[PDB]
């Protein structure tokens, strides 16, 4: 099954904060 | 939809994927792909960046979908100390604490898992 933990690894995490949309 | 999801207001969607920084016009393959957006925080992702199957993508677009961090248990409505081990349904992406499933689960299910609403 998927969990919060495994789903985080699947995306690889957001792009760096200063590059994200405001 | 569930009663507590109905008419519960949704946040303004951000029209950029938080994973690849593309818009609906350009995913990582430089092709158009509509975003999905968290109902609670408004942040968005391409389904391909979220690693969602086409079938899951269709279903979450019809539901008050929440991102990984905003996801609350569909039974108890909490996140809580056991949030990191909340199960995500492979049909609808809703979250359930193992102890809030019907029946309650002591160990993580193996393989694809379908929640009590979808099963
Ligand atoms: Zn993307
Ligand atoms: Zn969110
Ligand atoms: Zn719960
Ligand atoms: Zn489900």
């Amino acid at each position: 099954a998927r969990t919060k933990q495994t789903a985080r690894k699947s995306t690889g995490g957001k792009a760096p904060r200063k590059q994200l949309a405001t | 939809s569930l009663p507590h999801e109905k008419d519960k207001p949704v946040a303004e969607p951000i029209p950029i994927c938080d994973f690849c920084l593309g818009t609906k016009e350009q995913n990582r393959e430089k092709k158009p792909e509509e975003l999905i957006s968290c109902a609670d925080c408004g942040r968005s992702g391409h389904p391909s960046c979220l690693k969602f199957s086409p079938e899951l993508t269709v279903r979450v677009k019809a539901l008050r979908w929440q991102c990984i961090e905003c996801k609350t248990c569909s039974s108890c409505r909490d996140q809580g100390k056991n949030a990191d081990n909340m199960l995500f349904c492979d049909s609808c992406d809703r979250g359930f604490h193992m102890e809030c499933c019907d029946p309650p689960l002591t160990r993580m299910p193996k393989g694809m898992w379908i929640c009590q609403i979808c099963r």
